[PDB]
RNA sequence: UUGACCUCAAAUCAGGUAGGAGUACCCGCUGAACUUAAGCAUAUCAAUAAGCGGAGGAAAAGAAACCAACCGGGAUUGCCUUAGUAACGGCGAGUGAAGCGGCAAAAGCUCAAAUUUGAAAUCUGGUACCUUCGGUGCCCGAGUUGUAAUUUGGAGAGGG
RNA sequence: GUUCUUUGUAAAGUGCCUUCGAAGAGUCGAGUUGUUUGGGAAUGCAGCUCUAAGUGGGUGGUAAAUUCCAUCUAAAGCUAA
RNA sequence: UUGACAUUGUGAAGAGACAUAGUUUC
């Protein structure tokens, strides 16, 4: 009966995911993170819907 | 019908005609065995409003149990414990003498189901009862959409679990504010009330 | 009733266009019946009175109707039934030994 | 997390920061609220004046609900009109057409009078009112309509 | 065991409470199961929806009677009104309740119209068993919401008759309080010979 | 002398049933003390442990002798809440529920008490045959000290 | 989804009119003892004594008398989730 | 152990009251 899960405020859950999305642009960040993107045209990388 | 008369007549227990009957009948019973088969109801109107029916498969037993308090067993009254617990002698027992009645016939007749039971008489020493029983292997019963519920195994020894009406009585099974403790069934409801309930995301 | 339409006071509460429902028979569990009247009247003159009922009408005959109640309230449950019981005895006496 | 906890730091010292002389023992004060009126009375008078004995009347089978009656001050009131609909009424404040506010419907029980509502007329439907509440409302040329 | 300026606590942990700790680890599990059950039922239950038609009903007590809320079943009066008998109504996915009573006409009408809507908006396939298969809508309740009745207009003229609200309450309170006394004054004043 | 009935017996009589086990969970009985109160007896631990009887895949509960006091609700069970609250309590230590509201699931009914009285209309068994979880024919038997149909309070019955 | 026997001079639902309308007792209830409960002039359960009525009866969380009001229909029974 | 109530019924004499008819109590 140890506490295993944790409750985060829904709003602040969103601040973080929003935050996290914004960083997938910022290419320094992406590079920093592992991720081999010196080759890639531009960031955000948007590919066709045909995918 | 005659049962209506019977019913009303049986409510005049201090009436001359009844105290006569009562006096004879209660001596007769006391001569027989403490548990004995009854040829028929001595109260055909009570029996029948209680589920009885005069087809094969329906059985009546007459049993007498001792009256008074439950003398707490224990050697020489010694209680070994706190003083609130030292009582021995004004101690009273939670089921009814009617329950004991059912339970002894029910034992005596394991192949029957106890259906219900009514009071018939008493003196200073015994209360006497007629217990109405059903044979659930009797096809007269097993057929018969109305009584064949009693044929299921959930109804094994109902009297031993307080599922007959007396049992339901002392178990305190009734709706209302007066029955909060004991109603979905006191031990089970107590447990509920002393169960801790922790959620994954703690409330 | 009619409610006043305000939140305190005598006929407190919201005005609603009212209805009054068809009546329940279960609301009539007490009622006599000519069958039950008859049977009961018959059983009575079969079985007669009982010890406390005999003492009761003596007490009425020989000591009034207030001391009759006082005893009958100890005998039976309570004052209301005792009320009702003296009454019944009163009308055994009238009916019988009088008219 | 155990990681940031002071016992990790106390490892290596004899007494776990509970003292050589006075130790850490099972229950020196006794357990619980014990000694309330004796060796723990200094802490209970101060910090908890009023703890022992009784005051008013018992109430068997009190049903909170019976007494349900939230308060709303004139302080707000105008909040119970939706934002856009609101400015509509503040300007063009008049009899003949003044906003109805069902404060019951908004889940309030009594209107109290905390302070200053503009001179717009309102029609105010409530279960109860502060004598001032009603007064102030009237001074803006609105009224109060008692409901249930 | 008393110290500092702390609140007095009340943690009832003096029984063998660790024997009755229910951790809902099975939360996710039960939801899943709960969900499957519903998918079985809807499947089994043919085209019928997963619930029954419930009535509007004004809630009880002083605290909730501003709101209105689904009842249990429709009342023998409402069913009759709506042009069907109880037995049948029960087989058509309408809930009926021999307990509930009608005293408020607004609600009574409400419900009778609730039933009229339903009947028109359902379709009862013949007994024959010929089964013109035709599409399960799952919630009676979704399809026939229960809204709160509109109790006034938005804006309206100010009518101030003069007597204040506050005072009418004090006066009302009063009249009730001394109701008994004044009756005893009037009783006794009769026994003036 | 013969034949019934009532009640009570016997049989290696025809067919069946109960025991014991398991017992996490379920329905009852019975029933502690350690402990806490900084001592202790009421209290507490606890309507707990140990003892006893009884079931099932769940058990129990259940279609109101309910809740309310409202504009009233509407079988039972459970969850979130009500609430560490009303209340109990050497009013000490401690204890401690319910109604409303939201949700999960939903489902409703059976007798007794009634003259079929122009027809016991009901049923166990044996037997033979069959299309065998059963059916029909026939015969013992049950049963009027009442077995069917009809009625269950929401109603409902008889006459028109 | 098909196929065969039509269960029938059988069974059921509904409107009006008239007369009825049977409803559980050593129980309800009461006193007392004991236990139990948050339940407090007594929450349930049990023992012994008393023991009902039928426009009655039970409940309405402060005992009692009086007068009303509200609300159910006990002392028998089945039932999935 | 002692009292009351219940198990508890039937006659006869004697006391006890509506206040010197017999229901009732010893
Ligand atoms: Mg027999
Ligand atoms: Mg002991
Ligand atoms: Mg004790
Ligand atoms: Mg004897
Ligand atoms: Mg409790
Ligand atoms: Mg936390
Ligand atoms: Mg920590
Ligand atoms: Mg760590
Ligand atoms: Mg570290
Ligand atoms: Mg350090
Ligand atoms: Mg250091
Ligand atoms: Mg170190
Ligand atoms: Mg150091
Ligand atoms: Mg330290
Ligand atoms: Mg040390
Ligand atoms: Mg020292
Ligand atoms: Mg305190
Ligand atoms: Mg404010
Ligand atoms: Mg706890
Ligand atoms: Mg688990
Ligand atoms: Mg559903
Ligand atoms: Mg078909
Ligand atoms: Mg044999
Ligand atoms: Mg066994
Ligand atoms: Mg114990
Ligand atoms: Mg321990
Ligand atoms: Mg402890
Ligand atoms: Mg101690
Ligand atoms: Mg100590
Ligand atoms: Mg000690
Ligand atoms: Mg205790
Ligand atoms: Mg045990
Ligand atoms: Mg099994
Ligand atoms: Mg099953
Ligand atoms: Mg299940
Ligand atoms: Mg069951
Ligand atoms: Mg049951
Ligand atoms: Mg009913
Ligand atoms: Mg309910
Ligand atoms: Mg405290
Ligand atoms: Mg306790
Ligand atoms: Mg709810
Ligand atoms: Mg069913
Ligand atoms: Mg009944
Ligand atoms: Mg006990
Ligand atoms: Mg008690
Ligand atoms: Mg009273
Ligand atoms: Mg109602
Ligand atoms: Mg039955």
């Amino acid at each position: 009966w140890r506490k295993w899960n944790v409750k985060v405020n829904h709003n602040e859950k969103r601040y973080a995911t929003a935050s996290a999305i914004a960083a997938t642009a910022v290419a320094s960040l992406v590079l920093a993170r592992g991720h081999r993107v010196e080759k890639i045209p531009e960031i955000p990388l948007v590919v066709s819907t045909d995918l | 019908g005659a049962y209506k008369y019977l019913e009303e007549l049986q409510r005049k227990k201090q009436s001359d005609v009844l105290r006569f009957l009562q006096r004879v009948r209660v001596w007769e019973y006391r001569q027989k065995n403490v548990i004995h088969r009854a040829a028929r109801p001595t109260r055909p109107d009570k029996a029948r409003r209680l589920g009885y029916k005069a087809k094969q498969g329906f059985v009546i037993y007459r049993v007498r149990v001792r009256r008074g308090n439950r003398k707490r067993p224990v050697p020489k009254g010694a209680t070994y414990g706190k003083p609130t617990n030292q009582g021995v002698n004004e101690l009273k027992y939670q089921r009814s003498l009617r329950a004991t009645a059912e339970e002894r016939v029910g034992r005596r007749a394991a192949n029957l189901r106890v259906l219900n039971s009514y009071w018939v008489n008493q003196d200073s020493t015994y209360k006497y009862f007629e217990v109405i029983l059903v044979d659930p292997q009797h096809k007269a019963i097993r057929r018969d959409a109305r009584y064949n519920w009693i044929c299921d195994p959930v109804h094994k020894h109902r009297e031993a679990r307080g599922l007959t009406a007396t049992g339901k009585k002392s178990r305190g099974i009734n709706k209302g504010h007066k029955f909060n403790n004991t109603k979905a069934g006191r031990r089970k409801t107590w447990k509920r009330q002393n169960t801790l309930s922790l959620w994954r995301y703690r409330k | 009733t009619v409610k006043t339409g305000i939140a305190i006071g005598l006929n407190k509460g919201k005005k609603v266009t009212s209805m009054t429902p068809a009546p329940k028979i279960s609301y009539k569990k007490g009622a006599a019946s000519n069958r039950t009247k008859f049977v009961r009247s018959l059983v009575r003159e079969i079985a007669g009175l009982s010890p406390y009922e005999r003492r009761l009408i003596d007490l009425i005959r020989n000591s009034g109707e207030k001391r009759a109640r006082k005893v009958a309230k100890k005998r039976l449950g309570s004052f209301t039934r005792a009320k009702a019981k003296v009454e019944e005895m009163n009308n055994i006496i009238a009916a019988s030994r009088r008219h | 997390p155990s990681r940031f906890t002071k016992t990790r730091k106390h490892r290596g010292h004899v007494s776990a920061g509970k003292g050589r002389i006075g130790k850490h023992r099972k229950h020196p004060g006794g357990r619980g609220m014990a000694g309330g009126q004796h060796h723990h009375r200094i802490n209970m008078d101060k910090y908890h004046p009023g703890y022992f004995g009784k005051v008013g009347m018992r109430y068997f089978h009190k049903q909170q609900a019976h007494f349900w009656k939230p308060v709303l001050n004139l302080d707000k009131l105008w909040t119970l009109i939706p934002e856009d609909k609101r400015d509509q009424y503040l300007k063009s404040a008049s009899k003949e057409t003044a906003p109805v506010i069902d404060t019951l419907a908004a889940g309030y029980g009594k209107i109290l009078g905390k302070g200053r509502i503009p001179n717009v007329p309102v029609i105010v439907k409530a279960r109860f009112v502060s004598k001032l509440a009603e007064e102030k409302i009237r001074a803006a040329g609105g009224v109060v309509e008692l409901i249930a | 065991a008393i110290s500092k300026n702390l609140p007095i606590l009340k943690n009832h942990f003096r029984k063998h409470w660790q024997e009755r700790v229910k951790v809902h680890f099975d939360q996710a599990g039960k939801k899943v199961s709960r969900r499957n059950a519903r998918a079985t039922r809807a499947a089994k239950i043919a085209p019928r929806p997963l619930d029954l038609l419930r009535p509007v009903v004004r809630a009880p007590t002083v605290k909730y009677n501003r709101k209105v809320r689904a009842g249990r079943g429709f009342t023998l009066a409402e069913v009759k009104a709506a042009g069907l008998t109880a037995a049948y109504a029960r087989t058509i996915g309408i809930a009926v309740d021999h307990r509930r009573q009608n005293r408020n006409q607004e609600i009574f009408d409400a419900n009778v119209q609730r039933l009229k809507e339903y009947q028109s908006k359902i379709i009862v396939f013949p007994r024959n068993g010929k089964a013109p298969e035709a599409e399960q809508v799952l919630s009676a309740a979704a399809t026939f919401p229960i809204a709160q009745p509109a109790t006034d207009v938005e804006a309206r003229a100010v009518q101030d008759n003069g007597e204040s609200a506050f005072r009418t309450l004090r006066l009302a309170r009063s009249e009730k309080k001394f109701r008994g006394i004044r009756e005893k004054r009037a009783r006794e004043k009769a026994e003036a010979e």
